[PDB]
C-alpha cells in the first residue's frame, strides 16, 4: 500500500484564523491517465466523511470555498482561510490512484476557545450496587477548556493508582468545552473499610487542584 | 439526490461471517459508479474494502485474503457486503459508499463471543450538603453487552444540562454514566428519574434519584 502521512496530528484553532494540513504520499499519486487522484474530507463527530476537495484542488460544490488544495506528486495541503465552529472534526486525505486506494490516519482539528473551570461533582457507591458486592465512586468534571486534565484519586489521604476508569465527551458544539467522566471501582468490602474518598483535578484554571469529597461516615 | 443506507447486525461471534446490506436510492447501481464498502477502526483510521461494479464486477482489497465477498440485488437496488471468519480486528463502524462524495450514515459492528447482557442501573445521589442553586444528579448503567444503551431524563424533558459519556469496557462488559445538573429548588422537591434503554436485551429501566 501507498503510505499517506498527514501532519501535524492534532490541531487547535481559533474561530476565524486560518489552517494548514498537509499530506505525504510514500509515492507520486500521479496516474498513467495523467489524473493525480487525491482527496480530502472531513468527518464531524459522529457523522459520516464529506468530501471536501478532489483532484487535488477541485472544490466539491456542496464545500464553501474556504477550502483550498494544492500540492503535487507527494506533497498535498490543505488550508483553510478561516475557521468556523463547524470545522471541528477529523480531516483526512485520500488517494485513489494506486491499488488498493488507501486514507491517510487523520488530523483532529479541535476548536480554541477561553479557558474554563470544571464543575466537578463526587458521587458514593448506591446501595444497589453494593449488593452486587462492587462499589463504583463517581466523579463528573464537567464543562472545561482545554482538553488537558490530571485526575488523581485518594482514599484516606493515600493515592489510588488502580481501578480507575475514564471516559471524555468529544468537544462540545454548543460551547467547545469538554466533559469527563472518572470512577474509582472497589469491593464493597475494601470500600467499607476506608472513610474519605476524593476526586482531585489538576487544571490549568486553578493554581492547585480541584477537589471534591466525601466522607463515608454519614 | 443519492443516498446510501447500511443495515445488518450489532453483534458476531468472532469465526463467523458478517453480512450487510446497502439500500441505494435515487441512483441505479447498474448505471454507473463502482459501490464500495469501506470501514473505520477504533482509532479513527479508514480502509477501503472493497467494490462492486455497475457491470457486476468486483474488486477487492488484498488485505482481506479471500474472505471478503460483495454482491448485488439489481431489483432491490442493493449491494452486500460479505466478510467471512471474523475477528475481534473486524470490529468497526462500515460505510457504503461512491464517488462524489457520496457515504452512508454507517452501521457499528462488534465481534466478541462475549453474551448480550442486560444493564444494571445505579443512581448517583450526592453525600451529605452544599449551600448551591444548582446541583448534579447521575446515573451508572453497568455491565451491559453489546452497545448501545440510550439514556434520558425524566423522558427527556431533561435535555438541557445532561452529559452521558462514551461506555467503557469493564470486566468484558461496558459501563457508562450520565450525569444532569438541575435548579436544587426542583430536586428533591420534584421527582428526576434517569431512563435507561437497552434494545439488544428488550429491556427499559427507569431508576428514580432518591436523596441520600
Ligand atoms: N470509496 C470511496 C473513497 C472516497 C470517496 S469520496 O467521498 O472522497 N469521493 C470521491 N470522489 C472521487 C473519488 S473518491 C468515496 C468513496
Ligand atoms: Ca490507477
Amino acid at each position: 500500500d501507498v503510505v499517506m502521512t498527514q501532519t501535524p496530528i492534532t490541531l487547535s484553532v481559533t474561530i476565524g484564523q486560518p489552517a494548514s494540513i498537509s499530506c505525504k504520499s510514500s509515492q507520486s499519486l500521479l496516474d498513467s491517465d495523467g489524473k493525480t487522484y487525491l482527496n480530502w474530507l472531513l468527518q464531524r463527530p459522529g457523522q459520516s466523511p464529506k468530501r471536501l476537495i478532489y483532484l487535488v484542488s477541485k472544490l466539491d460544490s456542496r464545500v464553501p470555498d474556504r477550502f483550498t488544495g494544492s500540492g503535487a506528486g507527494t506533497d498535498f495541503t490543505l488550508k483553510i482561510s478561516r475557521v468556523e465552529a463547524e470545522d471541528l472534526g477529523i480531516y483526512y486525505c485520500w488517494q485513489g490512484t494506486h491499488f488498493p486506494q488507501t486514507f491517510g490516519g487523520g488530523t483532529k482539528l479541535e476548536i480554541k476557545r477561553a479557558e474554563a473551570a470544571p464543575t466537578v461533582s463526587i458521587f458514593p457507591p448506591s446501595s444497589e450496587q453494593l449488593t452486587s458486592g462492587g462499589a463504583s465512586v463517581v466523579c463528573f468534571l464537567n464543562n472545561f477548556y482545554p482538553k488537558d486534565i490530571n485526575v488523581k484519586w485518594k482514599i484516606d489521604g493515600s493515592e489510588r493508582q488502580n481501578g480507575v476508569l475514564n471516559s471524555e465527551t468529544d468537544q462540545d458544539s454548543k460551547d467547545s468545552t469538554y466533559s469527563m467522566s472518572s470512577t474509582l471501582t472497589l469491593t464493597k468490602d475494601e470500600y467499607e473499610r476506608h472513610n474519605t474518598y476524593t476526586c482531585e483535578a489538576t487544571h490549568k484554571t486553578s493554581t492547585s487542584p480541584i477537589v471534591k469529597s466525601f466522607n463515608r461516615n454519614e | 439526490d443519492v443516498q446510501l443506507r447500511e443495515s445488518g447486525p450489532d453483534l458476531v461471534t468472532p469465526s463467523q461471517s458478517l453480512s450487510l446490506t446497502c439500500t441505494v436510492t435515487g441512483y441505479s447501481i447498474t448505471s454507473g459508479y463502482s459501490w464500495h464498502w469501506n470501514r473505520q477502526f477504533p482509532g479513527n483510521k479508514l480502509e477501503w474494502m472493497g467494490y462492486i461494479h455497475y457491470s457486476g464486477s468486483t474488486n477487492y482489497n488484498p488485505s482481506l485474503r479471500g474472505r471478503i465477498s460483495i454482491t448485488r440485488d439489481t431489483s432491490k437496488n442493493q449491494f452486500f457486503l460479505q466478510l467471512n471468519s471474523v475477528t475481534t480486528e473486524d470490529t468497526a463502524t462500515y460505510y457504503c459508499a461512491r464517488y462524489g462524495g457520496y457515504w452512508g450514515q454507517g452501521t457499528s459492528v462488534t465481534v466478541a463471543s462475549a453474551a448480550t447482557t442486560p444493564p444494571s442501573v445505579y443512581p448517583l445521589a450526592p453525600g451529605g450538603g452544599a449551600t448551591n442553586s444548582m446541583v448534579t444528579l447521575g446515573c451508572l448503567v453497568k455491565g451491559y453487552f453489546p452497545e448501545p444503551v440510550t439514556v434520558t431524563w425524566n423522558s427527556g424533558s431533561l435535555s438541557g444540562g445532561v452529559h452521558t459519556f462514551p461506555a467503557v469496557l469493564q470486566s468484558d462488559l461496558y459501563t457508562l454514566s450520565s450525569s444532569v445538573t438541575v435548579p436544587s429548588s426542583t430536586w428533591p422537591s420534584e421527582t428526576v428519574t434517569c431512563n435507561v434503554a437497552h434494545p439488544a436485551s428488550s429491556t427499559k429501566v427507569d431508576k428514580k434519584i432518591v436523596p441520600r
